[PDB]
């Protein structure tokens, strides 16, 4: 749209999550820190009346964040919350973890793991400025490393594309992950094993997760947004899965 | 100054609720798979996993004809086999009289994977785990469950008479 | 046997009694998996014996960062010396529980009595510690922990990402 | 109405049927299972998955 | 979010029926068939550069 | 075939309400609402100033 | 307790069967045990031997 | 009948029961009572609603209850003495004294 | 009462505090509200009639079925019972044990049979009425609601002269005559 | 002879406007990948659902 | 930033003390209120920045 373009804020069903009906209707977040965009998307203002507030809310951009995709796609239930803690995996940049920052308020924390030094430096910059931020710069496939930082996460949430993604969420929901929690991961089907094809890594990766006692609840392939991909939403069981 | 038409309080047996049988008190449409054509499901490429059933297990013994280069004739690519836990639970549940067919579906070329389901009802889990991803190949031998799985599109299934077996909703027949 | 267990707060380590054993053969159960989510339950398995809190924030990272390296800290190594009883380095070593499996040739070769013990029974206590934290602790943690995994947080990232506000 | 044996089986189980099974003394986690193809599994019932 | 009041109600409601009614402002959009009830909580934004 | 069947001692509470025209044939205001019937003083005081 | 088969699995047990791998709450672990010796006395009238 | 809470200047639930109301007692607790009118028996709530009408205990000039057995007794005018059951609903006994 | 859990439900499967057995599944309430009867024995009243009806009903059954002693007797009763209004059929006698109801015999009550007539706005706002004193049958005016009105009687209820039950009724109609001062 | 088509007469212009209907179809049936952006605009156009859950169930 | 909002009174904090670990260890309170002071001395103690 344009600079004089209005919009209608409606709650979406996902709380925490709003939509912005318009001649178009996009998925939009209220904004922790106002008037910067973290990667150059574009954002609403809305003003409330005691003298007046002006609150901002950003759009969520569904091609470069595979969370957004997953949301306008249509999941059963997201277990990110609006007042839960979420373990991002992969964050590099604020790409996504911007507004999982901004779903999950300033009541919940969001816990940023990354291992390049190079977009660690941007994770850095941004978590002083949204306070319920902090980054891990320590390697996501050791767990150990970085046991200081963590404690008893409600959510995980994947999206590093190491073949052995399986083993790393296993690794990471077993010490940092509550019981009944949600897992998600954005399963990647070239990252995995590229001479296999998509359903095979689909029906592959389900199955390692399911032997880590990690429950499937819901798989959507999220095909317009991104071809050969899958997020998988899921509950830690952990004590009698079936 | 009283009211009219007293009556006696009783028991409101449609309403309240102390009964047992008054205590009760999002639409979801599964998108097709992404793989899948009107009826191709083009992620059907070599190597393949079949899943077996105790009727295709029994017929094979009976037709003398072993899993996995009998696999090889039919199918005519490089196909590996997998028995979920549920599958041999019951298949090796039929007891005495067909262990020499259990003995060969415990193998290390047959490939195994685990289960979760609170039975052990091997078409209802065959079928679930079709509908969830449309990459299996599934072989069956009797016509309740072969007719459940001709049903959804894009599932190739296979059975066996006479002396080998036969490929059904496969494009790649030869 | 699991008698000792270690968990290392954000703010300070701390060393665990072991009371009682849950049963390791049915570790996989229904039962004794949902039995670390009751504090009225867990803390039959165990209770605490000491807790020495880090001095500054200062003396916090680099005690987290050595940690990291896999090395034992001073402040772990007086910790441990002080609480573990002297037992045999030759028979029936006294068990310890630690949650990283490569400090354990760390910690036996300053502490050769002592043995490290990381298995899922190991594994499953410390991640009850985490699961009450605060109410095990009755009340002697030196701050809120809230602040302190936040303090520590942005202590130990912007250390191991190696930049400068100049 | 608690009567509830069966807490399940070990790993995948051997392809023949033991005949020889060998709990460890000193240590509660452990045994030894041997079938009639000559082959020989430890077994962890903590995980119940075999080591080797 | 907060609640509508009956107020400013000369400019919202145009817009809400404007939206309600959007699948025929331009003949070559053609949006999924939903109805979209005026909800009981919403605002009004503008998106801004 | 309602009209031969009326059984002409009926009782709906709304007899009170609802009126009839002389003629026969029954009445309905134009503007439907149960209060605006006509204006009180104050109402019309109010609105004159307007 | 382990028992063994002739059809390739190693089942694990339990000792008895009402019993669980819980650690129990000091009433709970009472009330349970109330249960235990209560039984023990009151085995001989055949309707406790019925049903046991 | 006036289910009185009596410590309290409470009343849980008062009734007039145009029969001849002869005894009445609390069986369980203090919410279910039952009370015995010219020709049957009642049992009612902590609301003053009827549960249930009780097709036998045709006279009941004394009724009491004993709690360890969840019994209601039941003897009137007729000579039958009628042992109930308030925890089941059988009528476990019927003895023709 | 306390939503008792699963090891003790099946311990306690048979207890219900609420439903008991000779409580025949509550039809007692269930058509005393629907027909907004007052007192509490008058279903049951009905219920030794009902299942009189029903004895007379097996004990015509066990004569033989060309017998002209019953070709006479429960036609007789049949025009006996049409006439009361308790069964509107003819042509059926296992209707006679079958179609024989409660239900059926308290439909013939006055205030239920006001709202057959819609003379009332619901079928307990006609025992307002009747007890209010202002439904006559016939020449007198009679205020127990428990009568039971024959199907011949079906045709008289009407208002009662003079009353303000009637007034109302006339007034809408613009009908007053207030010669006889209605 | 019925007046048939000009399309019957060729089977490969018979053949291409047959997929080209066929592959209109299938992106009416799934919402299938096309591009990217090497352009400018975020999100979507067609309108978002709330109750929708285009998302396969893992039952068990 | 969110424990003291007000605009002098932030500032004058900041004419006083320039560092974290120099406002925990010397005088702060004159200029605030002694519930406000000693919750910044907690925030003096351990932080963010």
């Amino acid at each position: 749209a344009r600079g004089g373009a209005k919009v209608v804020i409606e709650p979406h069903r996902h709380a925490g999550v709003y939509i912005a009906r318009g001649k178009e209707d996009l998925l939009v977040t209220k904004n922790m820190a106002p008037g910067e965009s973290v990667y150059g998307e574009k954002r609403i203002s809305v003003e409330e009346p005691v003298p007046p507030t002006k609150v901002e809310y950003r759009v969520w951009n569904p091609f470069r964040s595979k969370l957004a995709a997953g949301i306008m796609g249509g999941l059963d239930e997201l277990f990110i919350a609006p007042g839960k803690k979420v373990l991002y995996l992969g964050a590099a940049s604020g790409t996504s973890v911007s507004h999982v920052s901004d779903v999950v308020g300033p009541e919940g924390v969001v816990y940023a793991v990354e291992f390049s030094h190079r977009p660690g430096r941007e994770l850095i910059s941004m978590a002083k400025k949204r306070p319920n931020i902090i980054p891990i710069i320590e390697d996501a496939r050791h767990p150990q490393k970085y046991r200081m930082l963590i404690g008893m996460v409600d959510c995980v949430f994947a999206d590093v594309a190491q073949p052995d993604q399986a083993r790393i969420i296993a690794l990471n929901s077993h010490m940092f992950l509550k019981d009944q929690g949600g897992v998600v991961i954005s399963i990647k089907a070239n990252c995995i094993d590229s001479t296999v094809d998509a359903e095979t890594v689909f029906a592959r990766e389900v199955q390692k997760l399911r032997e880590e006692r990690i429950k499937p609840l819901e798989q959507l392939t999220l095909e317009p947004y991104e071809r050969d991909h899958c997020i998988v939403v899921g509950r830690y069981m952990r004590s009698g899965l079936k | 100054t009283r009211k009219f038409g007293l009556v006696k309080r009783t028991l409101n047996t449609k309403k309240d609720q102390r009964l047992k049988k008054n205590q009760e008190n999002t639409r979801n449409i599964p998108q097709v798979s992404s793989a899948l054509f009107f009826q191709y499901n083009q992620a059907i490429k070599p190597p393949y996993q079949v899943l077996i059933d105790t009727n295709f297990i029994n017929f094979s013994i009976q037709k003398k004809v072993d899993i996995v280069r009998g696999m090889m004739d039919c199918l005519l690519a490089k196909c590996n086999p997998l028995i979920t836990d549920c599958v041999m639970a019951e298949l090796e549940k039929l007891g005495p009289k067909y262990r020499i067919a259990l003995k060969l579906a415990r193998d290390p070329r047959i490939k195994r994977l685990s289960c979760s389901h609170k039975g052990t009802y091997a078409d209802d889990c065959l079928v679930h785990r079709v509908l969830q991803h449309k990459c299996y190949i599934v072989a069956t031998n009797d016509a309740g469950l072969k007719q459940r799985i001709r049903k959804i599109p894009g599932i190739p299934l296979m059975s066996v008479g006479g002396h080998a077996y036969v490929i059904e909703k496969l494009p790649d027949v030869f | 046997p699991i008698e000792y267990l270690l968990f290392e707060e954000p703010t300070g380590y701390a060393v665990f009694k072991v009371k009682l054993q849950q049963d390791d053969i049915g570790s996989r159960l229904k039962e004794v998996q949902e039995q670390i989510n009751d504090f009225g339950a867990f803390t039959k398995l165990i209770e605490l014996v000491s807790f020495a809190p880090f001095k500054g924030a200062a003396e916090a990272l680099e005690n987290a960062n050595d940690i990291s390296e896999g090395l034992v800290s001073e402040s772990l190594k007086a910790i441990l010396d002080l609480n573990l009883p002297k037992a045999s380095s030759k028979k029936k070593n006294i068990t310890l529980a630690i949650s990283d499996k490569n400090l354990g040739p760390s910690i036996k070769e300053e502490f050769p009595y002592v043995d490290c013990i990381s298995n899922e029974l190991a594994q499953d206590l410390i991640r009850g510690v985490r699961l009450h934290g605060e109410k095990l602790f009755k009340g002697l943690q030196s701050g809120d922990l809230e602040r302190a995994q936040l303090g520590l947080g942005h202590a130990y990232s912007r250390a191991k990402v190696k930049f400068s506000v100049q | 109405m608690f009567a509830k044996p069966f807490v399940g089986q070990l790993g995948y189980g051997h392809r023949d049927g033991v005949y020889a099974i060998a709990k460890n003394y000193g240590s509660l986690n452990k045994l030894a299972t041997g079938s009639a193809d000559g082959v020989i599994k430890y077994w962890n019932m903590s995980t119940r998955e075999e080591f080797v | 979010l907060p609640k509508p009041d009956d107020n400013m109600r000369r400019e919202v409601q145009r817009d809400l029926l404007l939206i309600k009614h959007r699948a025929a402002l331009d003949p070559k959009r053609h949006y999924k068939k939903q109805r979209w009830e005026v909800p009981e909580r919403f605002a009004i934004g503008t998106i801004i550069e | 075939e309602k009209a031969k069947e009326r059984n002409p001692d009926e009782y709906y509470h709304a007899m009170h309400s609802r009126k009839t025209d002389a003629k026969g044939l029954l009445i309905s205001s134009r503007h439907g609402d149960e209060e605006d019937e006509s204006l009180s003083m104050d109402q019309v005081k109010l609105l004159k100033t307007q | 307790i382990i028992s063994g088969s002739d059809d390739g699995n190693v089942r694990l047990w339990r000792s008895k069967a009402w019993e669980r791998s819980n650690v129990k709450t000091t009433r709970e672990k009472n009330k349970l045990e109330y249960d235990e010796k209560l039984k023990e006395r009151f085995r001989h009238m055949p309707e406790i031997k019925r049903i046991s | 009948v006036a289910s009185m809470d009596w410590r309290k200047g409470q009343l849980r639930a008062e009734l007039f029961l145009n029969e001849t109301c002869h005894s009445a007692t609390y069986l369980q607790n203090e919410q279910y009572f039952a009370v015995a009118q010219k020709k049957y028996t009642f049992i009612y709530d902590h609301e003053g609603t009827e549960l249930h009408r009780l097709k036998q205990h045709i006279e009941a000039r004394h009724l009491d209850f004993l709690p360890y057995h969840y019994l209601l007794v039941t003897a009137g005018e007729t000579g039958w003495l009628k042992y109930h059951d308030v925890s089941t609903g059988q009528l476990v006994s019927e003895l023709r004294t | 009462v306390r939503k008792l859990k699963h090891h003790e439900q099946k311990l306690l499967k048979k207890v219900d505090f609420l439903e008991w057995k000779q409580d025949q599944g509550h039809r007692d309430t269930q058509v005393m509200r629907t027909y907004h009867i007052q007192n509490r024995e008058d279903y049951h009243k009905y219920n030794r009639i009902c299942g009189d009806i029903r004895r007379l009903a097996n004990k015509l059954s066990l004569l033989p079925p060309t017998d002209p002693f019953r070709r006479k007797h429960e036609q007789l009763l049949l025009d006996k019972l049409y006439a009361m209004g308790v069964l509107t059929t003819k042509s059926k006698i296992s209707d006679l044990e079958n179609k024989v109801t409660v239900s059926a015999i308290c439909r013939r009550r006055l205030p239920v049979i006001m709202h057959r007539l819609k003379m009332a706005e619901t079928i307990q706002d006609a025992v307002k009425f009747i007890e209010q004193g202002h439904v006559r049958v016939g020449p007198n005016l009679i205020n127990d609601p428990a009568y039971l009105v024959t199907r011949n009687m079906e045709d008289y209820v009407t208002w009662v002269d003079n009353s303000k039950i009637k007034k109302t009724l006339l007034r809408y109609r613009n009908q007053i005559d207030d010669f006889d001062f209605s | 002879t019925p007046k048939r088509n000009k399309d019957n007469r060729n089977s490969r212009v018979k053949k291409r406007k047959k997929y080209q209907k066929a592959q209109k179809k299938l992106k009416s049936v799934r919402a299938v990948y096309s591009g990217g952006q090497s352009g400018v605009y975020e999100g979507e156009k067609t309108g978002i659902k709330k109750g929708l859950t285009r998302s396969v169930k893992f039952k068990n | 930033a969110k424990i003291v909002t007000d605009s002098v009174a932030y500032a004058r904090i900041i004419l006083t003390m320039g560092i974290r670990s120099k406002a925990s260890e010397t005088d702060l309170s004159e200029i605030l209120p002694e519930e406000i002071e000693e919750r910044v001395k907690t925030a003096a103690e351990v932080s963010m920045g």
